[PDB]
């Protein structure tokens, strides 16, 4: 059994095999480069059959330096990755070989990266509420354990900052085993994350592996599968709750598009993959908390071109439960936690789960902001002189409540040079109800800018 | 500084002819041994002595 | 200092003139030499001998392999069938 | 030719008057050439 | 005749050392022609991405391959190609000659000299694409890179090894910004310390020759060419240069950076490169995508980009800073190429034609233009003296929308309005006016303390200038003090405010009204 | 040659537009059902021409030159090819003539003379037809004048 | 084309004639349909690039002649229809840029009041006073500025 | 030697040549019409290399009556244009044959149309201020010597009379001769312009070049190259300061799009030439002054559909120095220049 | 038969969507990663039913 390269173009390779033996789909193939300076061995994965014992395959290393006729050898197996107890505390590549300590490993168990979703009989819904020190997330869209978290927005809208903010909060509050991974992240932030993680003395239980831009897309859509396999391996055998962190899944989708363009298949809307929904569902349904296994994950998604008409995040919209969205205008206003209250929603908010006072407060805030937005069109030119006082008071209250949501998280310690703040939910709801009573109308608006709590509110207001 | 530029200008107008004077002697003396150089060229081209 | 670099530039122009003169003389005189001195027939074969020496002093080289694969298999099978079948052919057959 | 290549090599000669000397052979795509004109051109172009 | 003797001896040595022989190389036959696309056969000994030495002196690479004759791409004069012609291939994969004599020179993307000053020599040839440094062998940014413009450093800092992006419309002066940075680098070049020494590389793509001559003459008048490497791709040339020159810049930077030298790279434009890539891809009959743009463009610009980063301390800790320039139409961030470039990088600066139209030359937006680089970029003196400027400017921009109604303010924000106006008048900068950290931190301190409130708006600028030069004429001990400890000592504060009071008491306004 | 008027056995006509190494395309003008495989074409005449005369006044004819009206057949004077070169730049003068239109607005705002190309552009249900027909019929006095100058 | 040839025949002998074209959009549509069905590549708005050239070879026929050839004359009056008051379309822009002088006709003016419903702030004549009667031009007294104000 | 035609469609032609007689890019070939009523001569240019001794070409005249097997000759060079002192005495198109009379022959020296922009080292490093006889123009919008300027206006605003004024001003003030190259200009307007120049007594020193609508795009795209060749020869040989006049630019872009879709390429950028930048740069690299002699020009661009954001306007604005605007109310005020100082700006 | 149930060795089922001169297209309902060239396809002689 030997393989010969017949034609190559781009990262895609076509190979021909003898009649006697033809490996099945998703199998590792070995070839080498005979050039001196760029000496390297490469591995191909089975993509599709073309008849006459012709097989199409994809590379995860750059294809420069190849030459036709090179022998091709197979392993007769899919891609196996190492799994074990001592995995944590080390950085990993796409191949799974250790990066910090070369040669570390090759002595643990090996599992494939192609698995199947769990049976429906073991499925179970959850309602375990989760609380966070930030007031806005708790008041509007309270977090639920065992579910999925979505962070929607454009480009450069502070997604990363809130990501490490939440991860710091969770790490300080909660221990256990945790896994961070992602695709579409820069080297500098990764080194900074490593340094901060070492500072926190929690890197011993954290699993780290991720890709970069300057890589062939094969790694780009395989490292996420490797991370999910690690997550399932830790969840099943250990039977312990594991924190999962994934960032910038959008690149993933884009990666697929690229390879489809190389395949020659018929293009789709906006030049996308012929089939993307099925793979999206396969990726999403791999994450599921079992009855005996509580799993929490968060997802950072990138919206291309600041347009939501793209089906790229629209498809993901159908696989989420708790979503928080960001907008450019809110950032331009000045408040860093640029989270849209109008668009944001969650499926956990219900009077059956939470008391009626919280429901009433949320409904009142929603109606006030809706009325403010409705009047924004008229006020945009004429203003309040034409408008009545009955709506002028509403305008004032809306402005004050909008400015109050601003907060000073500790993650900005490297920018603002000030400590963060945290508030319990009871104080938050009490202060918000007091504000909605309108007692604070006498106070200036600017005092509400970047304040910690009602005590600090009063201190700042009376300081001027 | 304009007068310094002018001074450098006549330094240039002297150098441009001093170089010509040297190039005259270079032109005269270039043909001292060019025949031997060409013979070496022919010998190394043919692979045998010229 | 700039004027010093233009002095060096003028020396570069002199070197350029040197290059042009050397090229012209080499081309013309070497061409005349080769087309006049060694144009005799009796020398030509000698060159071949020298060339032959080169051919005898080179290290050996490895040479192999002297259009569809299914078409190739069918053609090979047809050739084998002819070889097995053409044994009984006569001069006129 | 039989020394360098194990297979016997046939001979087919075509006369070229342009060359001032030397000899050229082509066993397929590999080419051997010793030419007065070729070496003159190589020396000329590499003069600077 | 010493020069003549030396030249004759060198010529004799070279011609007496000439050597050639015969080998069993392979020669192909040209069978196709047209549109810079040719096909050759007769080369079994193939090797992907080998180069070609055409008989006419032009070159090419056989990128595309197939079972039949492969399709290469030719660069240069493509009209000499004819069916039946021959070509020689060399296995030397594409690489650029590198040497330390390249500075102060302008060459083509392929490295051949174009200034006409003479010839150059190299020592090695690094390939155009290689592996990038990994995460475990990098390090954080903790070095301040000084910039001539006070506004940019005061608003969004710049650090070595950190990428900063400039997005703007046409006719705003990005050329002015890069030229000012290069000129500011002259003082850093002045010292002989390798740690503080920084080299600069400029690349112009799709630029008119008049612009090239103007910027070259400006550089020469600056007299700071001792550390400059300039790469040019004029518009009238073919797309091959427009598609390959930035890689040559990347390689020339990488070579010195594996040698332990601080480096900055400036790219004139990238959109034209993307246009050339799109056109050449469409010539290939490749299926198109959004805006006919192939999806590989993101990978292309990435693989160009993340090569610039700071190394780990052990390897040498080199740092290069990249400054690409992007021109946008009708001031829209919602465009494909701007979307990709903002997504790929961190930190950006916005320039809009509006403020340039109302008169102020440096047009920097204060609400959207941000940078993620941390506080280690500033010096601690700059951190303590400068604070809350962005928020103050933002609230000034919000409140100036209601200047038409004085019945609401009523002497409650008059001070805020006046301070905003004075600060806005302060931020403006003249043309070709390099400024150091010392006087600029002095100016920002004076603006923050509001000691120029009594000064009328009509001459504030010239006011500080006089003050500035007087402090230059007067004792300069405070400058050295804050230059050494990198912080504002209090005793210097009382000394400087006393000098300020003394100067302003002796100062007269434009109309002749002394300030009290 | 290009734009040849071809012939078909069923009586219909056609014109050749696109050629090839081995094939000829054509456009069927009249009825199309009778066309079928196996028919034979005959190269007839040349590029199509139109027979122009002076008896065409007050009648409706085919675009190809057939009296579609109920009137009898029309006579002919000479055949002219459709394709001819435009007049050169050395055969034109300046324009100066009061070419009337019969509408106050048109000649009150935009004068119209001989040799000038004026375009009318309008929406649906506007009145272009009425304007043009009134302009056409306004020449009754010019026609009634004996000399052909008017 | 046949109409143009018939007009040109009479024009060339000195017979003054006038040419009216009822509609040209349908001609463009028919040409586009036949071009596409002939298996030729499409362009912007699925239109062949040469359609403009077609009109160039059609509307340019009518012109004034010199006294050398008898001084004949013939005039063309094309008609263009527009939908939803859209002017920036391919054919309208091309035909406007290919000719001189236009007459915009507004539907709102025809809805009530003026029956001719011809615009004044849009219409323009290139010839101007060269095609004016002296008594008419003198009596007119430039009422255009008066109506504008 | 002679070539035999293979297939024909529209103006595209296909020819076959012997093995050792394959032409290079941009050659000239001749064809003749046998039909007496359509007697004509055809000039052909080589633009592509399809291979197999088969070449695709574009004719410079409308294709009619062509018969297969017609022998095809080769001129052996690019398009040849005549130049000499006797130029600027009359009018002619890019073919070089004078329209008014065929009296002008080949006594003028013949040059190739294709050229190259000057080298980089010899470019002028400094700018020069250009002075005129108009107070408002020189006070408001300075004109750079040898630069490119855009002008906006319509009919009745005195654009033609201003052009005559500046032509005669440059003719009498700083000497030299100017040329006019009307692209996309109607026949009657061209005749009127010729008559006006004849009656203006300034027709002697002006060379007029014209292009007609009925002609195929090849002439419409080579007319500009011919005009620039004329101007370059005049500048380089007489040393006279010269002026270049261009009617419009979007017509050239449309001709390029037409030839692009005609050859059957893959239209891009809203149906535009993917290499429009290269062609525009090739055109505009040969305007800048050098060797102490200035070659100034002005061009008028027609914005499509009231849009400044179209890629063609954006690219043609990339080589602009000054913009000028003429209004109607300003002329109604009763002024000669009829130029608004508020809508114009310059780059120097 | 058009849109007829077809059985495969892997236990999966397929439906014939379009039928050509010498090729028949089929779609796999469930798992399709164990499908390789040269398998055995058998018709059930019955249109899809539930």
């Amino acid at each position: 059994t030997a393989g010969r390269v017949v034609r190559i173009t781009g990262p895609v390779v076509d190979v021909e095999f003898p009649r006697g033996s033809v490996p099945e789909l998703f199998n590792a193939l070995h070839a080498e480069i005979t050039f001196g300076a760029l000496a390297k061995t490469l591995t191909l994965e089975v993509a599709q059959h073309l008849g006459d014992s012709l097989v199409r395959c994809i590379s995860m290393q750059p294809t420069d330096g190849l030459v036709r006729g090179v022998e091709v050898t197979d392993t007769g197996a899919s891609i196996s990755v190492p799994v074990g107890d001592g995995v944590k505390g080390h950085v990993f590549n796409a191949l799974g070989d250790c990066l910090d300590d070369p040669g570390y490993g090759k002595d643990f168990e090996h599992w494939s990266i192609h698995r199947k979703p769990p049976a429906f009989s073991d499925l179970e819904p959850r309602t375990e509420m989760l609380e966070t020190g930030l007031k806005v997330v708790d008041l509007l869209t309270p977090y639920v354990r065992g579910g999925k978290i979505a962070l929607f927005g454009g480009a450069g809208v502070g997604k990363t900052v809130l990501i490490q903010e939440m991860i710091n909060r969770i790490a300080r509050n909660f221990g256990g085993t945790s896994v961070f991974a992602g695709v579409g992240e820069r080297t500098r932030e990764g080194n900074d994350l490593w340094v901060e993680l070492a500072d926190a003395n929690v890197l011993k239980d954290t699993a780290l592996v991720f890709g970069q831009m300057d890589e062939p897309p094969g790694t780009r859509m395989r490292v996420a599968l490797s991370a999910l396999t690690m997550a399932e391996f830790f969840r099943d055998e250990q039977g312990q709750d594991v924190l999962l962190f994934i960032d910038n899944i959008f690149r993933f989708t884009q990666a697929g598009s690229e390879v489809s363009t190389l395949l020659g298949r018929m293009p789709s809307a906006v030049g996308y993959q012929p089939t993307l929904a099925d793979e999206m569902g396969e990726l999403q349904e791999r994450i599921t908390s079992t009855r005996g296994r509580s799993i929490t994950s968060m997802q950072a998604v990138y919206v291309p071109a600041d347009d939501y008409t793209d089906p790229a995040p629209a498809t993901t919209f159908a696989h989420l439960d708790a979503t928080t969205e960001l907008s450019r205008a809110v950032f331009s206003k000045g408040i860093f936690p640029a989270v849209d209250p109008l668009a944001s929603s969650s499926t956990i908010l219900d009077p059956a789960i939470v008391g009626d006072e919280h429901y009433r407060v949320a409904q009142e805030v929603i109606r006030i902001l809706q009325r403010y937005k409705d009047l924004q069109d008229i006020i945009a030119i004429l203003g309040i002189d034409e408008l009545s006082e009955e709506d002028k008071q509403l305008v004032n209250r809306a402005r004050r409540i909008e400015r109050f949501l601003s907060q000073n998280m500790m993650a900005a310690e490297q920018f603002t040079g000030q400590p963060g703040s945290t508030v319990p939910l009871k104080e938050t709801i009490e202060a918000f109800d007091k504000l909605t009573k309108g007692e604070f109308d006498h106070l200036p608006e600017q005092a509400f800018f970047l304040i910690g709590g009602l005590d600090d509110l009063a201190k700042k207001a009376e300081s001027l | 500084r304009a007068q310094a530029s002018g001074e450098v200008a006549q330094t240039l107008t002297q150098a441009d002819q001093q170089l010509s004077a040297q190039g005259d002697q270079v032109r005269s003396g270039l043909e001292s041994s060019v025949d031997g150089l060409s013979a070496k060229l022919a010998s190394r081209i043919l692979g045998v002595d010229v | 200092a700039q004027g010093a670099q233009q002095i060096q530039l003028m020396r570069q122009q002199l070197i350029r003139q040197l290059r042009t003169g050397l090229g012209a003389e080499a081309v013309n005189k070497a061409a005349e030499i080769v087309r006049a001195h060694v144009a005799d027939p009796q020398a030509q074969s000698a060159t071949v001998d020298r060339f032959l020496s080169e051919l005898e002093q080179m290290a050996p080289s490895s040479v192999v392999i002297d259009l569809r694969a299914a078409s190739r298999q069918s053609l090979a099978a047809l050739v084998e069938k002819f070889d097995s079948v053409a044994g009984g052919l006569d001069a006129d057959g | 030719l039989s020394r360098i290549y194990g297979r016997p090599v046939s001979v087919q000669l075509h006369v070229d008057p342009e060359l001032l000397g030397g000899l050229s052979i082509t066993v397929g795509d590999e080419v051997i050439d010793g030419s007065i004109a070729s070496r003159l051109a190589a020396a000329q172009t590499g003069l600077p | 005749t010493i020069s003549a003797a030396d030249i004759e001896g060198a010529i004799e040595d070279y011609v007496s050392s000439f050597s050639a022989d015969t080998e069993r190389e392979e020669i192909g036959t040209v069978i196709d022609a047209g549109d810079g696309i040719a096909h050759v056969e007769g080369l079994p000994s193939v090797m992907t991405q080998e180069l070609l030495e055409f008989p006419g002196g032009v070159l090419g690479v056989a990128l595309n391959l197939d079972e039949h004759s492969v399709g290469a791409v030719i660069l240069g004069e493509f009209e000499k190609i004819e069916e039946g012609q021959q070509v020689k291939r060399t296995g030397e994969v594409l690489s650029v000659p590198v040497g330390d004599a390249f500075l102060g020179r302008v060459v083509n993307p392929l490295g051949q000299p174009i200034d006409g000053q003479g010839d150059i020599a190299a020592e090695t040839r690094r390939a155009l694409e290689l592996q990038a440094p990994s995460v475990v062998q990098r390090q954080s940014v903790s070095e301040p890179l000084q910039t001539g413009i006070k506004a940019i450093d005061a608003m969004t800092p710049i650090g070595r090894g950190q990428r900063q992006l400039i997005i703007g419309d046409r006719k705003t002066g990005k050329t002015a910004v890069c030229v000012d940075t290069i000129l500011n680098q002259r003082e850093a070049w002045l010292t002989g310390d390798p740690k503080q020494q920084v080299r600069c590389v400029y690349v112009a793509i799709g630029q008119k020759g008049t612009t090239i001559a103007s910027v070259k003459r400006a550089l020469e008048e600056g007299g700071a060419m001792e550390y400059t490497t300039i790469v040019a791709a004029p518009a009238s040339d073919a797309a091959g240069f427009k598609w390959l020159a930035p890689y040559t810049g990347s390689a020339i930077g990488q070579h010195w950076m594996y040698n332990g030298k601080h480096v900055l790279i400036v790219f004139d434009d990238l959109s034209k490169q993307a246009d050339a890539y799109r056109a050449i891809s469409l010539l290939l009959r490749r299926p198109p995508g959004r805006e006919a743009f192939p999806g590989d463009v993101f990978y292309l610009h990435s693989r160009l980009l993340e090569r610039c980063a700071k190394l780990s301390d052990e390897l040498g800790g080199g740092s290069m800073t990249g400054l690409p320039i992007i021109e946008t139409k009708a001031n829209d961030i919602s465009a494909f190429i701007p979307t990709n470039v903002i997504s790929i990088t961190d930190g950006q600066c916005f320039l809009e034609s509006d403020l340039f139209n109302q008169g102020v030359r440096p047009a920097i937006n204060v609400g959207v233009s941000v940078s993620r680089v941390g506080g280690a970029a500033q010096i601690k003196a700059m951190k303590e003296v400068a604070g809350s400027l962005r928020l103050d400017l933002s609230q000034y921009r919000e409140l100036e929308a209601f200047a038409a109604f004085a019945s609401d303010l009523d002497a409650a924000s008059k001070a805020q309005l006046d301070r905003g106006a004075r600060l806005v008048e302060l931020l403006k900068q003249p043309q070709y006016s390099p400024l150091a950290v010392e006087e600029q931190v002095v100016a920002i301190f004076l603006g923050t303390q509001g000691h120029l409130d009594s000064v009328p708006v009509e001459d504030v600028q010239r006011f500080e200038s006089e003050l500035l030069e007087h402090v230059k004429a007067s004792h300069s001990d405070i400058f050295d003090g804050i230059r050494e400890t990198k912080k504002l000592s209090e005793e210097a504060e009382e000394k400087l405010v006393s000098v300020i009071n003394e100067f302003k008491k002796g100062f007269q306004a434009s109309d002749g009204s002394s300030v009290v | 040659m290009t734009q040849e008027l071809l012939e078909f056995p069923g009586g219909v006509l056609g014109v050749a537009l696109n050629l090839d190494e081995h094939s000829v395309g054509a456009v069927i003008l009249g009825e199309f059902e009778k066309i079928e495989e196996g028919q034979q074409v005959k190269r007839t005449g040349e590029v199509l021409s139109v027979p122009v005369g002076d008896a065409f006044l007050g009648r409706v004819v085919n675009p190809l030159g057939q009296p579609i009206d109920g009137q009898g057949d029309i006579a002919a004077e000479t055949r002219r090819a459709l394709e001819l070169q435009a007049p050169s730049v050395v055969q034109r003068q300046s324009v100066s003539e009061p070419l009337q239109t019969g509408i106050k607005a048109i000649d009150a705002m935009t004068p119209i003379g001989r040799g000038q190309r004026q375009l009318i552009i309008g929406d649906r249900k506007t009145g272009k037809t009425a304007v043009c027909v009134d302009t056409i019929l306004n020449q009754r006095e010019a026609w009634l004048t004996g000399d052909p100058k008017q | 084309y046949t109409g143009s040839a018939i007009g040109q025949h009479w024009m060339y002998n000195g017979k003054h004639v006038l040419i009216v074209f009822d509609d040209l959009s349908k001609q463009a549509d028919a040409y586009r349909a036949i071009s596409l069905l002939l298996r030729r590549p499409p362009g912007r708005e699925a239109f062949p690039g040469d359609v403009f050239y077609l009109h160039s070879r059609l509307l340019e026929r009518c012109a004034k002649l010199s006294d050398e050839l008898g001084g004949g004359s013939m005039t063309g009056l094309p008609i263009i229809e527009t939908k939803a008051n859209d002017i920036s379309a391919f054919i309208p822009t091309n035909v406007i840029s290919i000719t001189d002088g236009q007459c915009f006709l507004e539907s709102d003016l025809f809805n009530q009041g003026v029956r001719p419903a011809i615009n004044v702030g849009v219409s323009v004549s290139r010839v101007g006073g060269a095609a004016q009667i002296k008594a008419m031009k003198e009596v007119a007294g430039s009422l255009r500025l008066d109506l504008s104000q």
